[PDB]
DNA sequence: GAAGGGGGGCTATAAAAGGGGGTGGGGGCGGCAATTTTGACAGCGAGGGCCAG
RNA sequence: ACACCCAGCC
DNA sequence: CTGGCCCTCGCTGTCAAAATTGCGGCTGGGTGTGCGCCCCCACCCCCTTTTATAGCCCCCCTTC
């Protein structure tokens, strides 16, 4: 419960050289003052990646949370903002990936994670598991594919997944290594390069989960999709 | 004799030399001659009660300009001229202004759109993208001024904790450089830990209260 | 109210001043005046 | 029209009561005289 | 000199040692238009002192 | 609330 | 003691400028919105070692 005080109007208002008597003296507490710094900062980097304000939303509820927790002091305020920014996109049904979030602040992998993992004990809540669907539809805009590529994506990722022919690949990577497969599929190309800094994966990791999911090649695809490529043409890394 | 001396000699002699106005195409192609020796001709006739004055382009050069005079009782105009060597000689008085005009009137308006054309290619304006850009702000592990600070981090370690007598003799050379100092640059050149530096320095040196920037310390023991 | 009803018809503007601008003359002090005259 | 001693109104709510109006009001001057002063308005 | 390949580091946990360095939390230093009021100025009065009376 | 427009009747 | 004259000075009227308050009456819509620097003091994290585990990824090497 403050106000501020206007810009002078006249002479009584101004001292002897050229400056006003009263000044804008704020009465904020250090803790209110760091979380608004921690609030600006979190709506400017949620606006880097278009994220909607119902996140920005979660994502101030949940730092107010750990704030009045008090369990993290020791950790900086922009990686703790990171973390609940992840928590947030996730709890939506809408994660990013950790690099996405990086990408998007001066705090790192190692560092957003560590702090992700002491907010989720701390909090004592759970979160689901990432499935590689929800990495799909951002992946391949981004990357400027047609629909019917969407769905042939979406439906070989799960397939893939789900008769567990990729024994313990992140998501992201069995996801990216969809993206390549059915591209190739389609009249729309797309090289390594593309894929890789759109996804975050390294060559290395898109080029032995092309090779494990390669063989399972015709049985894979949906069964009403246009091979505009023959199945056997698929070029093997 | 002297560097600034401005020699007269010209003057004394009543030089009068011509003071020409030309557009920018044929200064151009004067430049484009390379220093050739010679670019035109031209051609001063005199009437019985008029006076006609024309400029005759080279055939080789562009592989008729008429001449307009003006009142010269207006400003005084005359010219100098500065060497290398810092010397300082007037070479005349303009006598007469001239002014070069075209002889073409419709065709020569085609070579100032071309002008203007040229003189519109390196001014910029805005693009349209028909997809939106999703090139920037790519995923990554880590940024790349982060990594960098972290290698120079642990390539230059921790300022290692030193004996007393050490210490004892930075702060010696450091009185002896300058008489005040700031807590940060002894820090920097020192290169010992901050609260082993604020041990040793507070059994020796005192702070001074100033009222025109902050507090210091003093080095001197005393 | 009888004196300020027939101030809603008046209009506005030898020059003599005239209507409600004399009415605001008169019901004030209004030290300096707009069109003195004398009728002499 | 400024940061959030400014001039206001100078975006208005698009009249689409008919197409005249909408007509109209895409074809509107302001002056910022204050709203006094009969002399602009003539 | 681009592409694929191999080797190796990075990532998370786990306890512990001691101390340097990073991070927060203090934390003090830093528009018309008639009215009203007040002042600034130009001026003027009566009286003092001087000289005379 | 608060503010700003617009509009109606004189 | 009495009377004529010019002086510093006290007081006044007069002009001027700065400062001051109000500016019709009802009504109906809609639409938007809510420090700051630089320093000093406590507290926590990482520096390091160990080892298992595996996917991921940088770097160097090699191929043609």
């Amino acid at each position: 419960l403050s106000t501020m005080i206007g810009k002078g109007t006249g002479a009584a208002s101004f001292d002897e050289f050229g400056n006003s008597k009263y000044q804008n003296r704020r009465t904020m507490s250090s803790s209110d003052r760091a979380m608004m710094n921690a609030f600006k900062e979190i709506t400017t980097m949620a606006d880097r990646i278009n994220l909607p304000r119902n996140i920005v939303d979660r994502t101030n509820n949940l730092f107010k949370q750990v704030y009045e927790q008090k369990s993290l002091k020791g950790r900086a305020n922009d990686a703790i903002a990171s973390a609940c920014l992840y928590i947030a996109c996730r709890q939506e049904g809408v994660p990013r990936t950790f690099k996405e979030i990086c990408a998007v602040s001066r705090i790192s992998k190692k560092e957003i994670g560590r702090c992700f993992k002491l907010i989720l004990k701390a909090l004592e809540t759970s979160v689901d598991l990432i499935t590689t669907g929800d990495f799909m539809s951002r992946f391949c805009s981004n990357l400027c594919l047609p629909k019917q590529v969407q769905m042939a994506a979406t439906h070989i990722a799960r397939k893939a997944v789900e008769l567990d022919l990729v024994p313990g690949r992140s998501p992201i990577s069995v996801a990216a290594a969809a993206i390549y497969m059915a591209s190739q599929a389609s009249a729309e190309k797309r090289t390594q390069k593309e894929i890789g800094d759109i996804a975050g994966v390294a060559d290395v990791t898109i080029r032995q989960s092309y090779r494990l999911i390669y063989p399972r090649a015709p049985d894979l695809f949906p069964t009403d999709f246009k091979f505009d490529t023959p199945v056997d043409k698929l070029p093997q890394l | 004799a002297e560097r600034g001396e401005l020699d007269l000699t010209g003057a004394k002699q009543n030089t009068g030399v011509w003071l020409v106005k030309v557009p920018k195409y044929l200064s151009q192609q004067w430049a484009k001659a390379s220093g050739r020796g010679e670019v035109g001709k031209l051609r001063i006739a005199k009437t019985q009660g008029r006076t006609e004055v024309s400029f005759t382009l080279n055939e080789d050069l562009a592989n008729e300009h008429p001449f307009v005079l003006q009142s010269v009782g207006g400003q005084t105009l005359t010219v100098f001229t500065e060497s290398s060597s810092d010397k300082l000689s007037l070479e005349g008085i303009v006598v007469q202004r001239a002014e070069c005009r075209p002889a073409a009137s419709e065709n020569y308006m085609r070579l100032k759109r071309l002008q203007i054309e040229e003189s519109s290619k390196p001014v910029r304006l805005s693009q349209q993208l028909d997809k939106v850009v999703t090139t920037n702000y790519k995923p990554v592990a880590n940024h790349q001024y982060n990594i960098e600070y972290e290698r120079k981090k642990k390539e230059d370690g921790k300022r290692a904790r030193a004996d007393k007598q050490h210490v004892l003799d930075m702060l010696f050379s450091a009185f002896e450089k300058h008489q005040y100092y700031n807590l940060k640059d002894l820090v920097d050149i020192t290169k010992q830990p901050v609260v082993y530096l604020k041990e040793i320095l507070k059994e020796i040196g005192v702070q001074n209260v100033k009222g025109i920037h902050k507090n210091t310390w003093e080095l001197k023991p005393e | 109210q009888s004196l300020g009803e027939p101030a809603t018809q008046m209009t506005l503007n030898k020059n003599v001043t005239l209507g409600v601008p004399r009415l605001k003359e008169l019901i004030n002090i209004s030290k300096k005046p707009k069109t003195p005259s004398l009728t002499v | 029209w400024g940061d959030q001693q400014a001039r206001a109104g100078v975006s208005q709510v698009l009249n689409r009561l008919t197409f005249a109006s909408t007509l109209s009001h895409l074809r509107r001057l302001n002056s910022p005289i204050g709203r006094k002063l009969a002399k602009p308005r003539q």
